[PDB]
């Protein structure tokens, strides 16, 4: 019997009952400096976390931070040096990086790697997963997440999946259910790269609403413990370091 | 992707995928739909973006987004803010086709549709 | 399986001298490696991700390449170069390539060679080896044939070989003859005979078991 | 800092199994992937297979995987190897590697020596190779297990001129040999010894040339 405040960016306001699983509230503001500020808010899954991100694209400087909580309309209230680039304007891609202080004593250096918004983005925050780094890869996937506490620690050249060797290990590769997806005659072999050794199966829910979704890939250990990187909610991961042993069973 | 203009769509997985534009120099907020350069209006003003807080007797407008103006026909949030160019701002519009952009002004109790000072690139 | 050739197999590059060794692949690989071994002890990284230089790598060393050519060149050959070299795809199946001896180029030298009878103690011991040393020449390509009263001699014989000499860059030999000590006792002339390019008859060193001292 | 320290060479009878350890210190063991790589006398070098943070996440080469176990200890961060029904072929020196952040081998084990015999200890028999400005001489190192012998002369007084052989295996055992080569103003008015130690049967032998 959770309830929060709905808002669009527009201003538009208005009070949401929450719907089974979602027992929390989310507040997600967008900073684009060079200031306009966007806020959003809504009930939101269980899992989610206070999380920041900042990170500057030339002139401009994008915060990204979401603040959750579990109490009836929270919703209504309103320095590490690292490098940052990003995607959006060809930064990373093209080596044009900068210096950005983080303003959090709490805000780690960042780099993350989405490989089909942002494939590349580098700078200031806290995600899930932080605490190191964390991959997966397969099909048609790649994530890559460094966190690291540590003055410009995240700089370097960007990481590309295709500059990570295959290490041997083989793994089942698929996406959607286990009828549809993910079934012994959709999944098939892909070598695993670089430190991504472990065969993965994540299970849970993806699309609108309680859909079941389901993922097979390569992954590092610290992957085997969110969902953010999967696109899903409830995830339930399994793994296993033997080729193959990744099969629906 | 609801971008305007010249707008390029990005967002971000670990936000709840909040989007927002990339507008070119000239173009600002979240949808590319401020036209920052535009000094003087169309024909009919209607596609007319840009500010213009002013009235024809230099009178503020109100924001579209005020208590007040959300109580008339139109204002920032109807389904279609969008596409009319109606937002949180005050700057003179034309959603409905008079062949002059225009605002809402506040005038003692009640505000009122005033006609407004941007000039025509005529 | 990705099939790594490298070429030349074995070189000698005189100081100074420009070397390029190659390494072929069956398949393509997006980065490969060079180690440098010396004396069977660890491989040493050499070049690592196509062209960056391990830590102390001199700068006469450089390497290029992509796709499926790959090769090490040292502009200047330098005596402390001479090694063994291996390439190394960066991937999975982490095959090395066959390898390239590198070995300093010099003048042509004959060996010095010189013959030994089996001596008292180990003939009182039931035993009988005739020793022969062939030693410093240059190239390493050398025959040694045996000769007992004249008839070639080929069972029974071992031979060892010494890597480049630090000092003269020569090679050294030593070949063994071993037989009971009642054949050795019932033959006399013992020879050792050795064939190299320096020279078109063999050297020839023989002694005769009748024949020494008092 | 960082290395990784293997243990000392074995002599295994053919038939039966060795296991080998690589101990890694000056880095996070559990992080880093740990290869294994053979090679034989004169030979290239075979890649064996991986391990990552635990035994139970290996990766062989086809051609080892009924010779080779890999298993770890992480709470000692060290790498095991097993080899087992060792014949003649699996003779070699065995090297650990690290597969570094460049992804290449960037840090080497030292390796370890894997005979596989049926000889026992077995001390040498040192011979004297006795024969104009120069004379050589060497001495034979005859029948002796396992290798290696250090062969000297005069104390080391002698360096310049000696040339020591690499051993070659008769009859299971091994053979060496090494010449000197000294002025004849100094043979035979002077002597000349070649000191001999195998420390595998813990003996010294000293051997003076006379002439023949
Ligand atoms: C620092 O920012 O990050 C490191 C690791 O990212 C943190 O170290 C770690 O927690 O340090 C512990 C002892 O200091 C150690 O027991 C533990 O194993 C380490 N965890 C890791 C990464 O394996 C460190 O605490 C962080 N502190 C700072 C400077 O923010
Ligand atoms: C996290 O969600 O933050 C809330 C309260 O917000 C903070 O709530 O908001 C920022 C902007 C600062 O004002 C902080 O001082 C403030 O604490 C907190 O109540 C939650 O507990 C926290 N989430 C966690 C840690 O679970
Ligand atoms: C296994 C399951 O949940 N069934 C649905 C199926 O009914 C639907 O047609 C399909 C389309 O995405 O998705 C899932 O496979």
């Amino acid at each position: 019997s959770l309830r929060c405040m709905q808002c669009k960016t527009n201003g538009d306001c208005r009070v949401e009952e929450c719907a089974l699983g979602q027992d929390l509230c989310r507040t997600t503001i967008v900073r684009l400096w060079e200031e306009l500020e966007l806020v959003e808010k809504s009930c939101t899954h269980s899992e989610k976390t206070n999380r920041t991100l900042s990170y500057r694209t030339g002139l401009k400087i994008t915060s990204l931070t979401e603040v959750v909580c579990g109490l009836d309309l929270c919703n209504q209230g309103n320095y590490l040096e690292c490098i940052s680039c990003g995607s959006s304007d060809m930064s990373c891609e093209r080596g044009r990086h900068q210096s950005l202080q983080c303003r959090s004593p709490e805000e780690q250096c960042l780099d993350v790697v989405t490989h089909w918004d942002d494939r590349h983005l580098r700078g200031c925050g806290y995600l899930p997963g932080c605490p190191g780094s964390n991959g997966f890869h397969n099909n048609d996937t790649f994530h890559f997440l460094k966190c690291c506490n540590t003055t410009k620690c995240n700089e370097g050249p960007i990481l590309e999946l295709e500059n990570l060797p295959q290490n041997g290990r083989q793994c089942y590769s698929c996406k959607g259910n286990s009828t549809h997806g993910c079934s012994s005659e959709e999944t098939f072999l892909i070598d695993c790269r670089g430190p991504m050794n472990q065969c993965l199966v994540a299970t849970g829910t993806h699309e609108p609403k309680n859909q079941s979704y389901m993922v097979r890939g390569c992954a590092t250990a610290s992957m085997c413990q969110l969902g953010d990187a999967f696109s899903m909610n409830h995830i339930d991961v399994s793994c296993c370091t033997k080729s193959g042993c990744n099969h629906p069973d | 992707c609801d971008c305007l203009n010249g707008g390029t769509c990005v967002s971000n997985k670990y936000f709840s995928n909040i989007h927002w534009c990339n507008c070119p120099k000239k173009f600002g907020g979240q949808h590319c739909e401020i036209d920052k350069s535009k000094t003087c209006y169309e024909g009919n003003g209607h596609f007319y973006r840009g500010k213009a807080s002013t009235d024809t007797m230099g009178r503020p407008c109100l924001p579209w987004n005020s208590a007040t103006v959300l109580q008339q026909t139109y204002h920032a949030h109807r389904s279609d803010a969008l596409q009319l160019g109606l937002g949180k701002h005050n700057y003179c519009r034309n959603p409905d086709n008079r062949r002059r952009p225009w605002c809402y002004v506040q005038v003692g109790l009640k505000p009122l549709v005033q006609e407004c000072m941007v000039h025509d690139c005529a | 399986d990705i099939v790594l050739t490298q070429s030349p197999d074995i070189t000698a590059a005189s100081l100074g001298q420009k070397v390029t060794i190659t390494c072929s692949a069956s398949s393509s690989v997006s980065y490969m490696h060079w180690y440098q071994q010396k004396s069977g002890t660890s491989p040493k990284p050499w070049i690592f991700e196509i062209s960056k230089l391990a830590s102390g790598v001199p700068a006469r060393f450089s390497g290029s390449g992509s796709g499926t050519s790959y090769s090490l060149t040292i502009s200047s050959m330098e005596a402390e170069d001479a090694a063994i070299y291996y390439c190394q795809q960066w991937n999975y199946p982490f095959t090395f390539g066959g390898g390239t001896k590198l070995e300093i180029k010099r003048a042509d030298a004959a060996p010095t060679v010189s013959i030994f009878p089996p001596s008292s103690e180990q003939l009182t011991s039931g035993g009988a080896s005739v020793v022969c040393f062939l030693n410093n020449f240059y190239p390493k390509d050398i025959n040694v044939k045996w000769k007992i009263d004249g008839s070639e001699r080929q069972n029974g014989v071992l031979n060892s070989w010494t890597d480049q000499d630090s000092k003269d860059s020569t090679y050294s030999m030593s070949s063994t003859l071993t037989l009971t000590k009642d054949e050795y006792e019932r033959h006399n002339s013992y020879t050792c005979e050795a064939t190299h390019k320096t020279s078109t008859s063999p050297i020839v060193k023989s002694f005769n078991r009748n024949e020494a001292k008092a | 800092g960082v290395k990784l320290q293997q243990s000392g060479p074995e002599v295994v009878k053919p038939g039966a199994s060795v296991k080998i350890s690589c101990k890694a210190s000056g880095y996070s063991f559990t992080n880093f992937y740990i290869h294994w790589v053979k090679q034989r006398p004169g030979q290239g070098l075979e890649w064996i297979g991986w391990i990552f943070h635990g035994s139970d996440n290996t990766e062989y080469n086809e051609k080892f995987k009924d010779k080779a176990t890999l298993t770890a200890d992480t709470s000692s961060s060290t790498a095991y190897m097993q080899l087992s029904s060792l014949t003649s072929e699996d003779s070699a020196v065995y090297f650990c590697a690290r597969w570094g952040p460049h992804w290449y081998f960037d840090v080497w084990g030292q390796g370890t020596t894997v005979t596989v015999s049926s000889a026992k200890t077995t001390p040498p028999s040192v011979y004297p190779l006795a024969p104009n400005s120069m004379v050589t001489l060497g001495c034979l190192v005859k029948g002796y297990f396992p290798e290696p012998v250090t062969v000297t002369w005069n104390s080391g007084s002698l360096s310049s001129g000696v040339h020591t052989f690499p051993a070659v295996l008769q009859s299971d055992l091994y053979t060496l040999s090494s010449s000197v080569t000294v002025p004849s103003s100094t043979w035979p008015s002077e002597t000349v010894t070649c000191n001999v130690a195998h420390p595998a049967s813990s003996t010294k032998v000293d051997k003076k040339i006379a002439a023949a």
